[PDB]
């Protein structure tokens, strides 16, 4: 369910239903390192979209403290297809 | 047969309206069939697909990738049809979509690579010396493309044979047009053939007709942007006949050499920039005074890009440029003008970041007072930007006195409520600082004036001008009337607009933010009785700030108040826990801990346990959550043995909610937990050893929450105690139960490390039952993923047989 | 599965051992002091050993079964 | 209150019109760049070139 293909520059985004919650573990306590996706999740008119529910994204997605520490954010993009 | 190939290559629907499978299968054995196929019939279909009057975004995008990959297969079989192929996608050049040009230019870079220069050129030669002024722009992008693609070097001898062509003068502006094109399509990559470029258009900007001479000078302004800050020994043979002209010329062409002349000059050293600015300075002085918008524009364009060079200096600038700029840009018509009025910020700007910000702000303050509006927000917008790229170290007596009287009269002279005024305001009040000692009586009774009515949009304006400027307010011991605006604040309490009330909230809340309890005039017994009522309220700025300015008063405060509103307020301040903006639980979380801090945890937690007993299951989520914070602001020491007495209560569901607190607990204080493993070990061994599936499945949450908590704290005796119950589980079927147990495994792999983890899974790696070496390669594959680097110091040795060598002896060897 | 090294039901003695040969050799030419004791004990050059080990990654623990 | 807040804007509003008063007495073709429209006023390199080219492709095919 994850696209799980090496990223790159693009910055993963959260819609204001879930902001702050991670992507990985969904998750309510504590944020670390930045979501980055891969390029074609975020190209043409996907920029910007949630990693989670395709909408429109209002913050930065992250992973949480426990999924960095795991390494969790090294598994490739993110984004839920 | 021929509709055979037709019916056959429908695959392009196949992957059309396609599955993506199917899509990738389809495109790679198109890929196969394609140098059968021919490119007589896949064009003659693609094609008017591609030339479909509503195709869309990414249907066009597979599309050209077809084209792509059908075009690098056939390579001098597509020779015959270039041209046709050309008049169809010869246009998405000029298209105003970004990705309808970014395709076009890719499917001409592959299909110039899959055909030969020579046909290229000899297929886009006739329309060179077209008369239709539509073609000799595609033809020239189209040139430009193919030599990105095939190199410059490969369409140098073409260029430098026509843009000598005595033939007709269309050639040869269509030769330098593509010159100019190829500088615009590559950027910075020119720099290796700019003096060959340079040569070949150079002889242009003397021809005997005029359009040559402007298609001359704007290749040269091209590549001289293309190359910038490099590139200037191959500008030299354009120096002597640029300067001449501007000299002599007068008009467009004048402006062309103008723009030339700009982009130039930052390339120059001091010497040459300084005598170069000097000729062009006399030109450009002379024409100030000329008609067309579009020449003002570039005329504030090269004054903005000479001005910030350090050939430049402030002498020079203050002595000859600043009067006329001043005397012939500076004036209302400006203002209205809404092309160039931007452009006049910025130049304005980065003229006061080299002269110094004094005398532009001198000669633009004096005209803050004016009968036009659009005027005054132009001069109030560049003195803004000035002050916040320098600050406001040279304003003196004078200076301060003058704009203080300027933003109060502005202030008060305002028909629309505006975001400009209030951030004028805020920033100079905030720069001056503690030297407006008088002008805060003044400043105090015109927002009174302005907060005391006019429809509540004038009044929330004023109560965000109080919110930001409040600290410089209060920064001198004037805080009196500081009360005297705490009271009519106050008072505007109930309003029908939440808007305005968010920011009376606001104001309030800055303002006891910073004015002591002793001292804050309104009793604090008075108002919080007041208050509680408001944080029933359903909009979010009113109950954010409702609960900010509780938790203030409860945190500083705390003994005017009787405690049981207090309580009713944090068993109230509970239903918040679920709100839906991170915002509200943020401030929730902090107001909850602060009144628990106060009003202290033992009534609070009897109080969330009886609380936790009876509700359903969100309500008693979030009585699990405040249980956490409680225990985390006061040390869990206060919370732990009243927790623990309630599991000797004996139900079922009552033991299963215990471990989901204390599961939430330990992931919600963290490194906090590690004074308190020995206390809920025994606990976690008997609910290991409950035969109920949620006691087993809660327990092992509740060790990988544990585990990631105390990581690096020497904690590692009860964990590995801990493992010794867990690890009995792996052979569950239930899902949910194998799904925390493998939660847990990969906490303890972190806690404990992947040595201890290898030497569970060793005996069973091989065991002969499929189950166990299933289950055990799933544990062992979670943990070589993880740390596969630190297993190469715990593998077993395993002894050499008859056939194949096993020991690794380079770690036998001994120094 | 996508991942090379890892096993399941059916992996064999022989794949398992040439994967962690494999992994030793490469984590031996990655880490900088291991490399030197090898070499010191072997009183060789470390660009030798470095050979040696890039030679031996094709063909660890000898030709497979039957 | 109100009534004084109302009196000192007045009397500034007043002493803004007389300033004003005192300093008062005291004192197009359209051209675009991304267009080739000139305003009113109206052997060879290439063919060669072109020669050498179109020999190419006749070899080729
Ligand atoms: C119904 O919508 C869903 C289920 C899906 C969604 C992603 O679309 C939607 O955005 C999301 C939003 C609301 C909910 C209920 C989800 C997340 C929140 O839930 C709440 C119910 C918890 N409550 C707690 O966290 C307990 C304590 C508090 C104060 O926090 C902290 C950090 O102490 C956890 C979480 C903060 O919920
Ligand atoms: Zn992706
Ligand atoms: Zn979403
Ligand atoms: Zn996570």
């Amino acid at each position: 369910i994850f696209c799980r293909k090496q990223a790159g520059v693009a910055i993963g985004r959260l819609c204001e239903k879930c902001d702050g919650k991670c992507v990985i573990c969904d998750s309510y306590v504590r944020p670390c390192t930045l979501v980055r996706i891969c390029d074609e999740c975020n190209y043409g008119s996907y920029q910007g979209r949630c990693v989670i529910c395709g909408g429109p994204g209002v913050s930065d997605a992250y992973y949480c403290k426990e999924c960095t520490i795991q390494e969790k954010d090294r598994d490739g993009c993110p984004k839920i297809v | 047969e021929e509709q055979k190939e037709r019916k056959i290559m429908k695959l392009l629907l196949k992957i059309k309206n396609g599955t993506p499978p199917m899509r990738k299968a389809a495109l790679r054995q198109i890929t196969d069939k394609a140098r059968e196929f021919g490119a007589g019939p896949l064009f003659n279909q693609i094609l008017p697909l591609l030339m479909s009057p509503t195709l869309e975004d990414q249907e066009r995008h597979l599309l050209v990738k077809v084209i792509d990959r059908i075009l690098y297969k056939l390579d001098d079989l597509v020779r015959p049809y270039v041209h046709k192929i050309l008049v169809v996608i010869e246009p998405l050049l000029i298209d105003e979509d970004y990705y309808a040009r970014v395709e076009g230019r890719e499917i001409i870079s592959n299909l110039a690579k899959a055909a030969g220069l020579a046909t290229m050129i000899s297929t886009m030669r006739p329309d060179i010396d077209n008369m239709d002024e539509y073609v000799r722009n595609t033809t020239a992008r189209a040139f430009a493309v193919v030599a990105s693609a095939l190199g410059i070097p490969s369409l140098l001898p073409f260029l430098k044979a026509v843009c000598k062509s005595k033939k007709s003068w269309q050639a040869r502006h269509t030769g330098i047009k593509i010159v100019q094109q190829i500088a615009i399509l590559m950027g910075c990559a020119i720099l290796p053939h700019l003096r060959s470029l340079v040569e070949i258009i150079e002889h242009g900007l003397v021809d005997e007709q005029q359009k040559v001479r402007t298609i001359s000078a704007l290749a040269i302004a091209a590549l001289a942007e293309a190359a910038t800050p490099y590139g200037i020994e191959s500008f030299d043979s354009v120096l002597k006949p640029l300067w001449k002209g501007i000299r002599q010329h007068r008009g467009k062409g004048l402006a062309a050499f103008l723009k030339a002349i700009g982009y130039l000059i930052p390339l120059m050293d001091a010497e040459y920039a300084n005598y170069y600015t000097r000729e062009v300075m006399l030109i450009l002085i002379r024409e100030f005074q000329s008609p067309d918008e579009e020449m003002k524009k570039i005329v504030l364009k090269v004054v903005k890009q000479c001005c910030g060079t350090d050939g430049v200096e402030a002498n020079y600038i203050k002595t000859e440029i600043l009067p006329p700029f001043f005397k012939h840009f500076w004036q209302h018509r400006m203002a209205l003008d809404r092309r160039n009025y931007r452009q006049l910020v910025d130049t304005t700007v980065e003229l006061a970041n080299k002269v110094g910000a004094a005398e532009i702000i001198s000669r633009i303050v004096d005209d803050l007072k004016d009968e036009a509006e659009q005027y005054r927000k132009m001069v109030m917008e560049t003195i803004e930007k000035i002050m916040g790229n320098l600050g406001a170290a040279d304003i003196d007596h004078k200076l301060e006195e003058q704009l203080i009287d300027g933003i109060l009269y502005a202030f008060q002279e305002q028909t629309t409520e505006d975001s400009v005024m209030l951030n004028g305001f805020g920033t100079v009040v905030n720069a001056l600082g503690k030297r407006v000692k008088p002008y805060l009586p003044q400043i105090c009774g015109t927002v009174l004036w302005r907060l005391n009515n006019k429809s509540a949009k004038v009044r929330q304006q004023a109560a965000d001008l109080i919110s930001r400027t409040a600290v410089v307010m209060k920064t001198c011991q004037e805080e009196k009337l500081m009360g005297h605006l705490g009271v009519v604040l106050y008072e505007y309490l109930g309003e029908e607009y939440p808007e305005v009330l968010g920011s009376i909230l606001g104001a309030l809340k800055a303002i006891v933010n910073v004015i002591g309890m002793h001292k804050m005039t309104p009793p604090i017994k008075d108002l919080l009785p007041r208050l509680t009522p408001i944080l029933k309220n359903r909009h979010e700025k009113v109950q954010e700030n409702c609960i900010d300015l509780v938790g203030r008063i409860a945190d500083r405060g705390a003994e005017y108040v009787s405690a049981r509103e207090w309580m009713r307020i944090c068993f109230e301040l509970l239903e918040l826990l679920k709100a839906h903006k991170k915002a509200i639980r943020r401030a929730t979380v902090n107001t909850f801990g602060y009144i628990a801090k106060a009003i202290g945890p033992h009534d609070v937690l009897a109080t969330l346990l009886n609380n936790l007993k009876v509700q359903e299951r969100q309500n008693r989520v979030c009585t699990t959550v405040a249980i956490a914070i409680v225990a985390e602001t006061c040390s869990p020491f206060t919370v732990l043995p009243a927790l623990m007495n309630e599991y000797r209560v004996p139900e079922l569901n009552v033991q299963n909610g215990v471990l989901k607190s204390l599961s939430f607990l330990f992931e919600y204080i963290g490194e906090m937990g590690k004074d308190y493993i020995y206390a809920v070990t025994p606990l976690l061994e008997d609910a290991l050893m409950d035969r109920d599936l949620v006691h087993r499945q809660t327990a092992s949450a509740v060790v990988q929450h544990m585990s990631l908590g105390v990581y690096g704290f020497g904690c590692e005796d009860s964990l590995n105690h801990l493992l010794n119950y867990v690890w009995p589980n792996v052979f569950e079927t239930s899902p949910h139960v194998i799904q925390a147990v493998m939660g847990a495994l990969e906490g303890l792999r972190v806690a404990i490390g992947p040595c201890r983890m290898l030497q569970y899974c060793l005996q069973g790696l091989f065991h002969p039952a499929r189950k166990v070496r299933d289950v055990y390669w799933k544990i062992y594959n979670s943990i070589y993923i993880g740390s596969q680097d630190a297993l190469i110091a715990h593998y077993p040795r395993i002894y050499n047989d008859d056939k194949n060598t096993y020991i690794r002896y380079e770690l036998d060897y001994i120094l | 599965s996508k991942y090379i090294g890892t096993g399941h039901a059916d992996t064999t003695k022989w794949e398992w051992l040439v994967n962690q040969h494999r992994d030793s050799y490469c984590s031996y030419m990655g880490h900088f002091d291991l490399l030197n004791y090898f070499a010191i004990a072997e009183n060789e050059s470390k660009a030798r050993v470095r050979f040696n080990l890039m030679e031996k990654m094709l063909q660890p623990c000898g030709p497979p079964a039957d | 209150d109100q009534n004084k807040l109302e009196e000192e804007m007045r009397k500034r509003k007043e002493r803004v019109e007389k300033w004003r008063e005192e300093q008062r007495k005291k004192a197009g073709k359209k051209w675009s760049l991304e267009d080739d429209d000139d305003d009113e006023d109206d052997l060879d390199p290439l063919d060669a070139y072109m020669e050498e080219v179109k020999e190419e492709v006749k070899k080729f095919n």
